[PDB]
């Protein structure tokens, strides 16, 4: 995963 | 939704004078008012448009003015020929809402009543009903009352009153009032009488008599 | 009872906040394991984006002085290696400039009395060497979390208010807040991601707009106001430029209601005052940055302040449709011609990924970049599951009904086609509501993760079921209407309950022990002045610990980083092997840090593997001998003689790979 | 020249259907918008309907809302105007007139320059008859030696239009009549009164004379002192 | 419940002009309208003027048209009527008559003693 994510 | 309402209904003046009417709006409608003017049966006409912009045709004479949401619409000098009603019309919504309406009278001389008196013919007694007739010319204005009593009997509902237009001779006005009674109610109480009230005397003027 | 019922919508909001941030902690205590976790632990769990905002606050808080580490960070030499640069405009570092200068003073001021406002034990982990856990407010990254959270739990509060504004009572806003608790995890994600920008900005967004829909529905004016407005408006514009972009739709939503008269004119001239001073104020503050200008933000200021200050010239329009029309002419023509004349006229740069992402959404428009946005699962399309929760809750239902009853109060109560240029038409603010859900539902529908915005307004309009007038009026009673209001909210908690109880009962992960050994060979085998390389989440990472300058970083909007993005990520293409080698020397690095699951083939969505993105970006090269083939043939068979310019320097259980650059 | 022409009106039984049309001579239609304007007996003007033809605007007043239709066609420059379950009130003279378009109503609708003749419409539950004629004279116990008058009163006459006239026309002095007064019952009583000089009334046995169109009622009445 | 007063009175000059003046106690004027009347041995209970509510026409008996004008005051509640070139015929009471009826009837009931005008 490039960015976060919304988990 | 929109009231368009005219304080002055009836306005009375004499020929050449200076006429005001006018018109009071609920909302605000900022120029969408006309005035119209319609002689006696027929299509009324274009006036004034936008409270401001003389209709071309209609002679110069003709001014309107406005102020806030109240407009009016006056003639510097009165003529024969403006003798008419008006009327005063909102465009400013699509529910379109016209005045009151105001008559123009001719001012003048007060007229005394010339009364009259008319008992049920003689063929009254076989159509089913009999009807009496009080009739009073030459008043100014329309303001009569005509009243019907029997030993001091008061009547509501049941008179049939009519009011003729202003006089093409001598510009004054008829009215009659008709009393009409069934086959039981003809021979009660013998004395029949009406009193007439107008503005160009003290007292009513009262006619009674005997069926 | 005039008194007493301000008094206690006052105290409810206070509590609610307050609820709000417990819950975000203990949810954010359950997932991230922080209380037994080391200090530098803590910063691997602060992952791709995380761990470079982390880093900057940690810079300053260490630096000799806080002007001296404002300096530092203002003159920064280590991000981008190559170049100098300001990070504190271009990543929007202000919570962190915040946090420190708030952080320093307060561990100095600790120290001289001697309070103890840290405790440190010692936790023995296993196999690998035992740590020391340090717990308290003492704790940098203690305080930054109290600080992120604090911060977020004003956002119960704010939707409160919201939720009474628009409905004239308590159980309007009691509708609201149980509407976001029992939809939090689909509403917000500051539990588990802190030090995103969105955790800052996001409170001073919603408390703006609940300002502005105060200031519409009561028709106040002057000063006082202007401070109001601006107060919130600032913080969240020098936070996450995104705001911008936000900012954006709710002037398109303020134009809708005063184009229909719904708006004096004093209110309006104070809300665009307001505007024009605050994003004057946070284009100074945040040192003329050109990509402020030439946004969807500024032009729409203009257009709307043009917009109202045209409006007297056109009282004695009666023609509804026409006004309406003819104001949004002249308002999209202005932005959109000021949006055009600056950006392609003059080139004052831009971040146009919005557009590109949606574009590559609609036509066939593909790009390495957008392929980069749209193949991670929280820049495409919103899932159905997340409507099937959200209708699940009936947050959804509920939203749908009071939409509807507001339409239909709305058509029966206003002349659509004739307008009166003097008289307000009031429910301004739930009309300005009811236009900002619409265009965040449009936004969170096209991308996931704009949800943030759709959540919370869904649970506003919401609370419109508890208008008295939209909703009967007294044609309902009295006691019915308190007994209907109290069946809805006895029905949201039967099916609201699982919901908070299924987010209580999820306890995450915190191994992670491969890249603990990978930073512990960088610390140990390299020197301070090394530069590293590779994919962006493991630079952040390597930035934040172990302090080796990086070339590239995972902050992916401001420009120049695009092209040091796509040099980097060659070593993935099938370019030949000697031109990686000239690029990798070019641009100056030493080491290559990457994945060999980089390197893998997926078969079930091809071109979102780097394999299958680079033969779009790079159709010549197609038939070659692809560059991972070569990394994981290296890896394996352990003598990297095939790549000979290059080195393998770290290979451990085959999961993280470092190669020397000669 | 630009003229409005309406024709339907006349006679309808309440509660019927009626089909009229307004015409245009001139001015094209869809250039511009046009209105039905009533206007009942003693009462003012009174909008009720419009229509702009040029995409297919309707619009009606509240108080009627939900009978009236207008529908305007292009080719034959024409506007056709339907009613169906009159009331006992909608009795009314109808007037066709002309304004600006409502597409192009900015700033509001035009005032209206060119009227319509306008056709008188009638509800009423009563057949058509021709009246009776009876003598009205002048009592002996008022205004005896000086003022007098004398008249015929028609009762019991349908429709409206019934004329008096005088001993053929030689008298035209002191003429007095009145508008035609309605019953609740549907049907029309007049009277007609003469002020005759003195001299014992002229010592002339006064005529009348009526006539009913409808019904070709022209008999000749007699007037006799009491 | 209503009455009302007049002044002036005296010998008048034949030719001369006079400013009579009637003026009501108790009750407003502004609702109700006014007449004038006159009372002359031989032929009394003659009309001869009224006014409506204001000045928006006032009306006169035939033979005193243009002779006589007629000024109002609510604020004081006072009515003057001046006359000039006073003919000998001029030998009557003037009565301010008020009338309780708002449909401007003329159902007047209250007469007073009015002023009594001789001329030599």
């Amino acid at each position: 995963g490039s960015w976060a994510k919304w988990s | 939704d929109i009231q368009m309402t005219q304080s002055p209904s009836s306005l009375s003046a004499s020929v050449g004078d200076r006429v005001t009417i006018t018109c009071r709006a609920s909302q605000s409608v900022s120029s969408a008012v006309a005035w119209y003017q319609q002689k006696p049966g027929k299509a009324p006409k274009l006036l004034i448009y936008s409270a401001s912009s003389l209709y071309s045709g209609v002679p110069s004479r003709f001014s309107g003015s406005r102020s806030g949401t109240d407009f009016t619409l006056t003639i510097s000098s009165l003529q024969p020929e403006d003798f008419a009603t008006y009327y005063c019309q909102q465009g400013a919504s699509e529910p379109i809402t016209f005045g009151q309406g105001t008559k123009v009278e001719i001012k003048r001389t007060v007229a005394a009543p010339s009364v009259f008196i008319f008992p049920p013919s003689d063929s009254q007694l076989k159509s089913g009903t009999a009807s009496v007739v009080c009739l009073l010319n030459n008043f100014y204005p329309r303001e009569a009352k005509v009243q019907w009593k029997v030993d001091n009997a008061l009547q509501s509902g049941n008179s049939q009153e009519s009011v003729t237009e202003q006089d093409s001779k001598d510009s004054t006005y008829s009215l009659s009032s008709t009393l009409t009674l069934s086959k039981a109610d003809y021979e009660k109480h013998k004395v029949y009488a009406c009193e007439v009230t107008h503005q160009g005397l003290s007292s009513p003027v009262t006619k009674s008599f005997n069926r | 009872y005039s008194q007493t019922w301000l008094a206690s919508v006052v105290i409810i909001g206070l509590l609610v906040g307050y609820i709000n941030y417990q819950h975000v902690y203990t949810l954010f205590e359950n997932d991230k394991h922080f209380s037994h976790l080391a200090d530098f632990e803590r910063e691997m769990a602060y992952r791709t984006e995380m761990g470079l905002y982390y880093s900057y606050y940690k810079t300053i808080i260490n630096a000799p002085s806080f002007l001296e580490g404002v300096q530092e960070i203002t003159h920064d030499t280590v991000t981008e290696h190559g170049h100098e640069i300001n990070t504190l405009n271009r990543f929007n570092l202000y919570p962190e400039v915040i946090l420190a200068f708030l952080y320093r003073p307060f561990r100095a001021f600790a120290k001289s009395a001697n309070w103890q406002i840290e405790l440190c034990w010692q936790v023995n982990r296993g196999e690998l060497r035992p740590v020391e856990s340090c717990e308290g407010i003492g704790n940098p990254h203690y305080f930054y979390i109290t600080g992120v959270f604090i911060v977020a739990g004003t956002v119960a509060s704010s939707i409160f208010y919201l939720g009474v504004l628009v409905s004239d009572s308590i159980f309007g806003g009691f509708l609201s807040v149980l509407c976001f608790a029992f939809n939090h995890g689909e509403a917000t994600r500051v539990q588990w991601t802190p030090p995103l920008r969105e955790s800052f900005a996001f409170p001073f967004i919603i408390g703006h707009i609940a300002i502005l829909t105060f200031v519409i529905k009561y028709k106040k004016s002057g000063h006082s106001m202007i401070l109001l407005l601006t107060s919130m408006a600032v913080p969240a514009l020098l936070f996450w430029q995104f705001t911008q972009f936000a900012f954006f739709t709710q002037i398109c939503s303020i134009f809708l209601a005063f184009s229909l008269d719904l708006i004096p004119f004093s209110t309006a001239k104070t809300v665009i005052h307001s505007h024009i001073i605050s994003f004057l104020i946070g284009f100074l503050l945040l040192f003329g940055n050109e990509m402020m200008i030439t946004a969807l933000y500024f032009p729409s200021i203009l257009a709307l302040g043009m917009i109202i200050y045209i409006s007297p010239l056109l009282s004695n329009l009666k023609f509804r449709p026409a006004y309406v029309l003819f104001l949004a002419i002249i308002f999209a023509s202005i932005t959109l011609g000021l949006k055009i004349g600056l950006s392609k006229g003059l080139g004052i740069e831009d971040d146009a990924h919005i557009f590109d992402i949606l574009r590559s959404k609609f036509t066939s428009f593909a790009n390495f970049h957008t392929r980069l946005y749209t193949c991670s699962a929280e820049f495409d399309f919103i899932q159905y599951s997340t409507i099937e929760k959200l209708c699940g809750t009936l947050l959804i239902p509920l939203a749908l009904i009071s939409l509807v009853t507001f339409v239909f109060n709305f058509v029966k109560n206003t002349n659509l086609l004739w307008r009166n240029s003097e008289e307000i038409g009031e429910n301004g603010e739930i009309l300005y509501n009811v236009v900002q859900l619409c265009c965040s539902t449009v936004m969170a529908f096209l991308i996931m993760r704009l949800k943030l915005f759709m959540t919370p307004h869904l649970c506003i309009v919401a609370a419109l079921f508890a208008n008295s007038k939209l909703l009967g009026g007294d044609r309902i009673s009295k006691t019915i209407r308190v007994s209907a209001l109290v069946g809805v909210i006895a029905i949201l908690f039967y099916r609201g309950i699982p919901n908070i109880r299924q987010q209580l009962n999820v306890k995450g992960e915190y191994s992670n022990p491969d890249q603990e050994m990978l930073f512990d060979w960088i610390q140990h085998n390299t020197k301070q002045d090394a530069v590293f390389a590779g994919t962006m989440p493991v630079m952040a990472n390597v930035k934040l610990t172990t302090l080796r300058p990086i070339v590239n970083h995972p902050h992916y909007e401001h420009v120049g980083i695009r092209e040091r993005t796509l040099k980097v990520y060659s070593m993935f293409s099938k370019k030949p092997i000697a031109e990686v080698h000239k690029i990798m020397k070019e641009m100056g690095v030493n080491y290559f840090v990457f994945q060999l699951m980089n390197c893998s083939n997926d078969e079930r969505r091809p071109e979102c593997v780097y394999r299958g993105m680079w033969d779009e970006e790079d159709p010549k090269n197609s038939g070659r001998t692809a560059l991972c083939d070569l990394w994981i043939l290296a890896a394996n068979s352990k003598d990297n003689s095939r790549i000979a310019p290059f080195k393998i320097v770290y290979n451990a259980n085959r999961n993280y790979i470092v190669l020397k650059i000669l | 020249e630009v003229q409005l022409v309406e024709s339907g009106g006349g006679l309808v039984q309440p509660g019927g259907s009626l089909r009229l049309s307004c015409a245009a001579s001139g001015f094209n239609i869809s250039s511009s918008s046009i209105h039905w304007v009533r206007q009942a007996p003693g009462k003012g003007l009174e909008w009720v309907a419009s229509i702009s033809s040029s995409y297919g605007y309707t619009s009606y007043a509240d108080s009627v809302k939900g009978r009236f239709t207008i529908s305007a066609d292009t080719s034959k420059n024409t506007a056709y105007l339907q009613m169906n379950s009159l009331r006992a009130e909608d009795t009314a003279v109808y007037y066709c007139a002309r304004s600006s378009s409502v597409y192009w109503s900015w700033w509001g609708y035009s005032a209206f320059d060119y009227w319509g003749q306008g056709t008188l419409v009638t509800v009423s539950s009563a057949s058509t008859k021709g009246p009776s004629v009876f003598p009205l004279a002048p009592s002996s116990k008022s205004t005896s030696g000086g003022t007098a008058a004398l008249g015929c009163l028609v009762k019991d006459y349908f429709p409206e239009p019934v004329t008096v006239s005088w001993n053929s026309g030689a008298l035209t002095s002191g003429v007095h009549t009145f508008p035609a007064v309605l019953q609740s019952s549907g049907l029309y009583s007049l009277s007609s009164v003469v002020t005759v000089p003195s001299s014992s009334l002229g010592t002339q046995t006064y005529i009348c004379n009526v006539n009913h169109k409808p019904s070709n009622t022209k008999v000749d009445k007699k007037v006799e002192p009491k | 419940q209503v009455q009302l007063q007049e002044s002036g009175g005296g010998l008048v000059q034949p030719g001369g002009s006079l400013r009579l003046s009637c003026a009501a106690s108790g009750r407003t004027i502004s609702r109700y309208a006014m007449s004038w009347f006159r009372q002359a041995p031989g032929k009394e209970r003659e009309f001869v003027a009224v006014a409506r509510r204001s000045g928006d026409g006032a009306f006169y008996a035939d033979s005193v048209q243009g002779r006589f004008t007629v000024s109002r005051d609510d604020a004081k509640n006072t009515v003057y009527l001046q006359m000039n070139s006073l003919k000998p015929e001029d030998t009557a009471v003037y009565y301010c008559a008020i009338d309780s009826d708002t449909f401007y009837s003329g159902s007047y009931d209250y007469w007073g003693q009015g002023t009594q005008v001789t001329v030599s």
